[PDB]
RNA sequence: GGUGACCACGGGUGACGGGGAAUCAGGGUUCGAUUCCGGAGAGGGAGCCUGAGAAACGGCUACCACAUCCAAGGAAGGCAGCAGGCGCGCAAAUUACCCACUCCCGACCCGGGGAGGUAGUGACGAAAAAUAACAAUACAGGACUCUUUCGAGGCCCUGUAAUUGGAAUGAGUCCACUUUAAAUCCUUUAACGAGGAUCCAUUGGAGGGCAAGUCUGGUGCCAGCAGCCGCGGUAAUUCCAGCUCCAA
């Protein structure tokens, strides 16, 4: 009687001890230093890690020569390469346990801009890709949860429509200038 | 019944009715997480206070 | 015009349907959606046929402008164009005329002879005072 | 002990359900008899029509008296008390108005120095209690 | 402040985060001395006090702005007694209830001027 | 004769069954009226015609219950369909547009389809995600710190945070386009559109569990709070308020 989908899911987790000193500040290290808007995407980036540490827990236990540890064991690590998050030299499946969560966020455009230093002050960062200034290889995106693959790092530059890369100064820029040109002669 | 409960509220009439005054409003979103961030974790000031407060008064 | 540029891609003939099936992009960098009346000679002069059998819609820009996508459909005649597409495109460049009642006064009339019986005068009939 | 034979599923899963009758967690939940004695029959909330403003004392570790309210229930319209909570809320309230009482929050069970008390008044004539008490929105006077 | 640019520049690696002292709590008085020197100390059996001119500074500062010692307090949230121990001349005088007192009165009887005309300049410059 | 302590038979079910949903060490425990499949029903029963297919009900006949018009002679009923009312209840949307898509039906390119699709209502719920950033101004206050005052930075607090101070922007007005059966929305894109950028983030707490006040003023076993320990009779860390902090 309806053609639509009504596919959805949690990305995230509530801890389930809340107050606990421990983790409140050791979470507020994560967001103030990687200038995040609230501990949601702090849970929202540990659940998918805790997703990627279960499959690779369940491949472990299974035992080798299956097949589909082999075939899966491959499309999990030759993606998380593609994410850049695992190094290309290796290919072992328990260096997946081993890695951490603030290396994910590493991967997260809103923290790339700032290395590469485009967008300096990573809050600064953050906000001038909501403002749609930074473009993509081919695209204008802004999603400060953007997470880029290894073979776009390279091409993270500023927007033509932006007044940073092609012209067409902001509005502010062109209020200041017409009152300026009314002021003067 | 005691007719007792006459005096229900009465804190609340008694009280002095004083007022918000006017403050600056407070950031939100990540700008709210940003200034306690900076306010609590880097920071080094050179007295005691037995771990006091962030609004430090010992 | 000046900076604008039309790109086709995905084309497959077919004398099933008299025309040839496939789908344009165009970028406009500094632009907004370019109506779809200016597309259709475009794809005429570089495809020297008539700016009139051209048919073309589901144009949605991509996120942050620029590049634009959608459908295009360009026919032999228009005799062999009308004879094989649906109406409401025609209807948009007025060719096929489309005027009628609303489907609520058709379900009132047709409701409305279905109780008169038989008398051709008064199932027409039913039209003329109870209109 | 306890049997362990392989072909015993029968002793075990007639016992466990035997003895699984012996919590009150269980048996109140499925023997229906307190389902039917529920005021609210399976609900989270009942409106129902104020009767009586009253007051009921504490218990001895405390000394005060708790404003509650007898109401009827609309559907199968028996009496409860209700306390309600706030400071002033009493008169904000007056006789004869429609409540939406809801369980005081420990299923069923008095509730700290309240004795026998085991719901809490919220909304009053549709206008929320704590928009009163806040001042949120006034009476529809 | 000068590390703190530089603690920008060390986007690559390193930076440490030390947490500190804060980071949560209120206790609503700055005890101002050390109280580890404090403890330390063995020569120094006397403390300053609080002296006669800077109570004047709030005599002349409530009585300006109209408040006796009890509506004072009030604004400053703490006791009345201490208004009158800090006019009185007791006191053992608080950096922060004094600078407290700094606000809510019009002069400056907080740092080495006795007396400002305003504190702070007049809406703070 | 047949069945039955391997639970027959009887009763209850707030029982339609299943695919599945929630919770997640394993095991298990609950929920599956609800879009897929199967069954049942069309106020409750019962009986039929036509038909390949009906014990059909947007078919008929009779009884019961409701109930419409009536010149009182009769006639007509089945929204557990789409909407929409009343009633019930803690609890659930607009008497909108369209056959353009999906497919269905018919003698059939051509008609029809409240199936269906589109819109409206819609903090059920899920995904993303604004409420500001940058740089400098700098200056002060503080036991500041490093020489013991002078100078600087290895610091905290606020405050001109102010002509800063001019760059960048959405949220909304809003050109056209686009979209679409026609619209709407989103995406494009002009013109505006921000310095308390007053274009203002709330909801609960601050004894413990459990992060956060031995602040102040009121109240005085009163009002009240408090899931639970407990707090409250004059000097309340728990009520009522102001300020400040914690949490999401
Ligand atoms: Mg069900
Ligand atoms: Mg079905
Ligand atoms: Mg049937
Ligand atoms: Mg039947
Ligand atoms: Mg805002
Ligand atoms: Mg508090």
């Amino acid at each position: 009687p309806v053609a639509r989908s009504w596919v959805c899911r949690k990305t995230y987790v509530t801890p389930r001890r809340p107050f606990e000193k421990s983790r409140l500040d050791q979470e507020l290290k994560l967001i103030g230093e990687y200038g995040l808007r609230n501990k949601r995407e702090v849970w929202r980036v540990k659940f998918t890690l805790a997703k990627i540490r279960k499959a690779a827990r369940e491949l472990l236990t299974l035992d080798e020569k299956d097949p589909r540890r082999l075939f899966e064991g491959n499309a999990l690590l030759r993606r998380l390469v593609r994410i850049g998050v695992l190094d290309e030299g290796k290919m072992k499946l328990d260096y997946i346990l081993g890695l951490k969560i603030e290396d994910f966020l590493e991967r997260r455009l809103q923290t790339q801009v700032f290395k590469l230093g485009l967008a300096k002050s990573i809050h600064h960062a953050r906000v001038l890709i909501r403002q749609r200034h930074i473009r993509v290889r081919k695209q204008v995106v802004n999603i400060p949860s953007f997470i880029v693959r290894l073979d776009s790092q390279k091409h993270i530059d500023f927007s033509l429509r932006s007044p940073y890369g092609g012209g067409r100064p902001g509005r502010v820029k062109r209020k200041n200038a017409k009152k300026g040109q009314g002021g003067a002669g | 019944v005691h007719g007792s409960l006459a005096r229900a509220g009465k804190v609340r009439g008694q009280t002095p009715k004083v007022a918000k005054q006017e403050k600056k409003k407070k950031k939100t979103g990540r700008a709210k997480r940003r200034m306690q961030y900076n306010r609590r974790f880097v920071n080094v000031v050179p007295t005691f206070g037995k771990k006091k407060g962030p609004n430090a008064n010992s | 015009n000046d900076t604008v540029t039309i790109r086709t891609r995905k084309f497959m003939t077919n004398r099933l349907l008299q025309r040839k099936q496939m789908v344009i992009d165009v970028l406009h960098p500094g632009k907004a959606t370019v109506p779809k009346t200016e597309i259709r000679e475009k794809l005429a002069k570089m495809y020297k046929t008539t700016p009139d059998v051209i048919f073309v819609f589901g144009f949605r820009t991509h996120f942050g402008g620029g590049k634009t996508t959608g459908f295009g459909m360009i026919y032999d005649s228009l005799d062999y164009a009308k004879k094989n597409e649906p109406k409401h495109r025609l209807a948009r460049h007025g060719l096929y005329e489309k005027k009628k009642t609303s489907r609520k006064q058709r379900k009132e009339r047709k409701n409305r002879m279905k109780k008169v019986r038989g008398t051709a005068k008064a199932n027409v009939g039913a039209g003329k005072k109870p209109k | 002990g306890k049997c362990r034979g392989l072909r015993t599923a029968r002793k075990l899963r007639s016992h466990r359900r035997d003895q699984k009758w012996h919590d009150k967690q269980y048996k109140k939940a499925h023997l229906g008899t307190a389902l039917k004695a529920n005021p609210f029959g399976g609900a989270s909330h009942a409106k129902g029509i104020v009767l009586e403003k009253v007051g009921v004392e504490a218990k001895q570790p405390n000394s005060a008296i708790r404003k509650c309210v007898r109401v009827q229930l609309i559907k199968n319209g028996k009496k409860i008390t209700a306390f309600v909570p706030n400071d002033g809320c009493l008169n904000f309230i007056e006789e004869n108005d429609e409540v939406l009482v809801a369980g005081f929050g420990r299923k069923g069970h008095a509730v700290g120095d309240i004795p026998g008390v085991r719901f809490k008044v919220v909304k009053v004539a549709n206008v929320s209690l704590l928009a009163l008490y806040k001042g949120k929105k006034e009476r529809p006077r | 402040q000068a590390i703190l640019a530089a603690r920008r520049a060390a986007a690559g690696e390193d930076v440490e985060t030390s947490k500190k002292w804060a980071a949560g709590q209120n206790k609503q008085h700055s005890i101002t001395k050390n109280t580890a020197k404090l403890d330390r100390e063995t020569e120094e059996l006397h403390h300053d006090r609080v002296t006669l001119e800077v109570g004047k500074v709030i005599q002349q500062g409530r009585q300006s702005k109209g408040l006796t010692q009890k509506d004072l307090a009030t604004k400053i949230n703490e006791k009345p007694q201490v208004i009158a121990d800090y006019e009185s001349g007791r006191a053992i005088p608080n950096n922060q209830v004094l600078g407290k007192i700094e606000r809510a009165i019009g002069l400056k009887l907080r740092g080495k001027d006795i007396g400002k005309p305003i504190e702070k300049g007049p809406r703070a410059k």
